[PDB]
């Protein structure tokens, strides 16, 4: 008994099988879970020294982008071009380096209570006022006040590496 | 070689199409194809049911739509317009109403627009309604009198009606509408869940009979003890 | 879009790997085949989180195949792009009908009629490049660029970027 | 009792062929332009719920018969009840 | 008349099918004729 | 899966992995070696009852 | 004879005018100046064959700005005859008139709507249409140009990206011309229009010739419970 909402990135229908509750594989709820550049970077570069380690039991950017070229060469397998594209340009277009600046990142935004999406490109887009925050992310509108968006992208940058 | 994934026929739902459908579906040398340049299955363009069609009519008010059955010959005005049901009787491939007065009874033809109106205000909702694409290759506007529109007509409905061991796992061994064979299951929306011999035999898998009655799964907690 | 994402997966081992050690091909078989692999509805799955704990089902003998086959769940980064989301990244290749730049796994192409009256194509500078009064878009060119379209194929994703709306266009 | 020499005979040793049935509607109205690694149930708008299944040819031709003939037999992959 | 009230245009027509269609023996015997029946009043 | 015809179905099924280059733990008379001595390492889902071929 | 009468027939004579020919308006008006017409009589009135009749009668049935009703007559000295009567169905042919008016502004607006869209593509051989997005997926490897997929041929961009101001000037002619049916159509539903039926229509009958073969009188059978499609009014 099944037969036949575009998505929309503005508008936060971000389709069926991105939607804001998921279920996870224990059947526990779970929040849907996105990543800024910074955020994602890391997760991606952790996974894969603890894949390293476990094959073997069995800083500026140009030094940081050839040992984590070298990482993901020694630690995959064939058909990698997608993750090299990808782990340069988290390199070269992330906004916090080490785990102490994303810790206070996260921390800093997760008071606001938007939606994960919203965060997430908060984290990701760099911007100066919340005019342009609000153009380039419309979902803020009617949302979070001019005030408390100015303040909040004014300490993202105070924590901005370098 | 396709990427999609490889499954097998579990359940048989058959159904009516809707025109919207048959209209979605057609694609139209679109029928090497022209539509995918293929290997091709075959792309769709764009009688069995008289009795059921006039049993709903009989059974259900001919002005509103509104359930009454047969034998009833008035509409008990509950929400109702209280005309006097018709005898419907089937006359080749039209039905004819008749009216009996309060003296020959009065009579006359229910057009197929006027049956299809009273259907579609009739309240399977999903699979097969009520109210409800050419093959592909491999299987009134002026003038015209009544009389020449029905015989048009006439003819039209006639047409349509007339036109309406090789293997290691081999050498070493060596109701569901489909199983009872079609119109019934599609207008009753009928679910067949392929568990019968002749449901798998028809869609070519292996049945549930035999070497067939179970799975043979794989176990790693032997693999393990045997090296 | 990067997101965390829980996904099942159906692999399939040829006999010859029925030995004691089939759960360690598995997981090759799942890092060669899933990792750099986009798929329409899931996006660029990227990594695989928690290596040493993906859950291997019992497997399933086919009936005339004779490979088996395991249902596999995992934890894996994937990128999805959405319409109406603002990206940035290097633009790799540029053309008369327009540029494209490289976000992550992901190709974005800016069409002629996406762009601003005052961009105009130019065959001139060598490599090929568009030139306006403010500044020039080229190879190599850091962009900011919204995503106006998305067309998810079973096993392809190609997006349609846009440069128009204020905030946008070079760094 | 022997399954597996019936479906080679039915299958094998005959029509056997390969179709592409869309996940919403069970119809065989896919078009799948392999060489690209394309499939589209245009009706559905979508291309990313597509099942390929082994039947006979004479299955495939008794059911785009039974289209033809306005029944829908709609092939499922998954059980409902 | 209902694409017409869906749309927000007032419609000046209605659908057709709304429409409606629309004793013991008496022992006095030599006078039984003559007086009429005045049932009420 | 309830807590804790096979043998032709289970014989061919193991014919056609050795003969696709399996490993040997002990095509057809392979298969039946490994039966007699229990070294085929198969569990048989009865419909459901997943059964051991060594047990 | 209330001036809500005037107003609709001098919106059913612009319509007939304006979005139909020449004959369009000679057949309309005769069954405006008369409120019900016979086939034969209607073809006195006007001098045209059967033939060219034919046109004008289905069409203005197909838009219901006109109804038709048969019925059975008994001349005197005659075989009976099954005639046919014209007459205007007010309620039905100004809700024709709203949705046709409505359907052809919502098309001129989506048309406009749509032309502002980015302009697509078209391959110049098999003439296949392919969109922006989709064309995006079919560029070669060296990003040069888009190849049809059915032809490997290079695509040629779509017309009707100058076409904007045309689209919108197409639309400001038509509202500008039809205002008077906006006009006329508010104050119908200011006020409220009784239905007609064939009975009703021949109180303002004006008998078109002297010896018009046909009865312009209504005697339905008595006792006839038979209810006919589209005969029946509140
Ligand atoms: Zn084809
Ligand atoms: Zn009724
Ligand atoms: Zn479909
Ligand atoms: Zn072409």
């Amino acid at each position: 008994r099944r037969l036949k909402e575009e998505e929309n990135a503005a508008t936060l229908q971000l389709g069926q099988e991105f939607q804001l509750k998921q279920i996870n594989h224990q059947g526990e709820e779970e929040e849907l879970i996105a990543l800024n550049l910074s955020e994602a970077r890391l997760v991606i570069k952790e996974a894969l020294v603890e894949r390293r380690r476990a094959f073997k039991r069995s800083e500026t950017r140009e030094k940081e982008l050839e040992s984590i070229d070298v990482l993901l060469e020694q630690t995959t397998g064939g058909n990698n071009k997608d993750l090299k594209n990808t782990m340069q340009y988290l390199t070269n277009f992330s906004r916090f380096r080490d785990q102490e600046t994303v810790g206070a990142v996260i921390q800093l935004l997760k008071s606001t209570g938007l939606h994960p999406f919203e965060v997430a490109q908060l984290g990701s887009l760099a911007c100066d006022t919340a005019d342009e925050a609000k153009t380039l992310i419309p979902s803020l509108n009617n949302k979070i006040s001019d005030d408390e968006l100015e303040r909040i992208l004014k300490e993202l940058s105070n924590l901005e590496t370098l | 070689y396709s990427s999609a994934p490889l499954r097998t026929v579990k359940e048989v739902q058959f159904g009516l199409f809707s025109p919207e459908e048959v209209r979605a579906i057609s694609v139209a040398p679109r029928l090497k194809c022209q539509t995918c340049q293929e290997e091709c299955p075959g792309h769709f363009g764009h009688v069995g049911f008289i009795a059921k069609i006039k049993k709903v009519c009989e059974c259900v008010c001919m002005h509103c739509g509104k359930l009454l059955c047969k034998t009833k010959m008035v509409c008990e005005t509950r929400g109702g317009c209280g005309n006097t049901q018709p005898t419907i009787r089937k006359d080749g491939l039209k039905l004819v109403g008749s009216w009996k007065k309060d003296d020959e009874p009065e009579l006359r033809v229910l057009s197929t627009e006027e049956i299809l109106n009273i259907f579609k205000h009739i309240s399977n909702e999903v699979f097969s309604r009520p109210e409800w694409p050419v093959p592909p290759p491999p299987v009134e506007h002026n003038g015209a009198p009544h009389h020449a529109i029905e015989e048009a007509e006439s003819l039209l409905q006639f047409h349509v009606a007339t036109y309406m061991p090789q293997s290691e796992e081999t050498r070493a061994e060596l109701t569901g509408a489909l199983m009872r064979c079609l119109f019934e299951a599609g207008a009753s929306a009928e679910l067949d869940d392929c568990r019968g011999v002749s449901e798998n035999v028809i869609l070519g898998q292996m049945a549930p009979i035999g070497t067939g009655a179970f799975d043979v799964m794989i176990d790693e907690e032997s693999l393990v003890k045997y090296m | 879009m990067f997101f965390i994402k829980d996904l099942s997966l159906n692999i399939t081992l040829h006999p010859s790997f029925f030995g004691p050690r089939m759960k360690q091909y598995l997981k090759t078989k799942l890092l060669e085949e899933v990792e750099g692999s986009c798929t329409g509805k899931f996006g660029y799955i990227l990594c695989v989180l928690d290596y040493d704990n993906i859950d291997i089902q019992r497997g399933r003998i086919l009936p005339t195949d004779g490979s088996a086959e395991f249902n596999v769940k995992y934890r894996a980064v994937v990128f999805k792009p959405f319409k109406g989301e603002v990206v940035d990244g290097t633009v790799v290749s540029c053309s008369q009908h327009g540029f494209e730049v490289q976000v992550g796994p992901m190709k974005v192409f800016v069409t002629k009629h996406l762009m601003p009256q005052d961009l105009t194509f130019n065959a001139g500078s060598n490599p090929p490049s568009y030139q306006s009064s403010e500044d020039v878009i080229t190879i190599k060119s850091r962009i900011r660029v919204k995503i106006e379209g998305c067309i998810s194929q079973v096993s392809s994703i190609h997006a349609i970027g846009s440069i128009k709306e204020d905030y946008l266009g070079a760094i | 009792g022997a399954a597996s020499f019936l479906k080679e005979r039915l299958m094998e040793a005959s029509d056997a062929f390969r179709v592409h049935i869309c996940g919403i509607c069970g119809l065989m109205t896919v078009i799948a332009k392999l060489n690209h690694n394309q499939f589209e149930c245009k009706g559905c708008d979508n291309k990313i719920d597509i099942y390929q299944i082994h039947i006979p040819y004479a299955a495939k031709l008794l059911f785009q018969e039974l289209m033809a003939m306005n029944i829908t037999p709609r092939l499922y992959t998954d059980r409902s009840r | 008349p209902r694409k017409l009230q869906d749309l927000g245009l007032k419609p000046a027509s209605v659908d057709p099918a709304t429409i409606k269609r629309q004793k013991g023996k008496i022992t006095n015997t030599h006078m039984t004729g003559i007086l009429k029946d005045y049932s009420h009043r | 899966a309830i807590p804790k015809y096979e043998r032709a179905r289970i014989l061919g099924t193991r014919a056609l992995q050795i003969s696709m280059n399996a490993p040997v733990f002990v095509p057809l008379r392979i298969a039946m070696k490994e039966l007699a001595e229990k070294k085929i390492p198969l569990v048989i889902r009865r419909y459901f009852e997943d059964w051991s071929v060594e047990e | 004879d209330r001036p809500i009468d005037d107003i609709v027939k001098n919106l059913l004579k612009f319509v007939v005018r304006g979005f139909y020919g020449g004959s369009f308006v000679l057949v309309l008006d005769a069954i405006l100046f008369h409120s019900v017409l016979a086939e034969d009589d209607l073809k006195q009135l006007l001098s045209i064959n059967k033939t060219e009749l034919g046109p004008l009668i289905a069409r203005l049935r197909s838009d219901r700005l006109i109804s038709i009703h048969k019925q059975r007559e008994y001349p005197p000295n005659s075989k009976s005859v099954e005639r046919v009567y014209y007459y205007v169905k007010y309620p039905h042919a100004i809700d024709a008139i709203k949705w046709k008016v409505h359907q052809v502004v919502q098309r001129l607006k989506d048309d406009l709507d749509k032309n502002s869209e980015p302009n697509g593509y078209m391959c110049p051989i098999c003439l296949t249409k392919y969109t922006q997005l989709e064309a995006v997926q079919l560029l070669n490897f060296d990003r040069t140009e888009f190849l049809c997929s059915l032809c490997d041929e290079p695509l040629v961009e779509d017309d009707s990206g100058k076409k904007n101001k045309e689209k919108q000037d197409k639309l400001n002619r038509l509202m500008d011309q039809i205002q008077p049916i906006i006009d006329s159509l508010k104050k119908i539903d200011d006020s409220r229009i009784e239905e007609n039926t064939f009975e009703i229509a021949l109180a303002r009958l004006i008998p078109p010739q002297n010896q018009s073969h046909a009865a312009y009188t209504y005697n339905p059978k008595k006792g006839s419970t038979m209810f006919r499609p589209g005969d029946s009014a509140p």
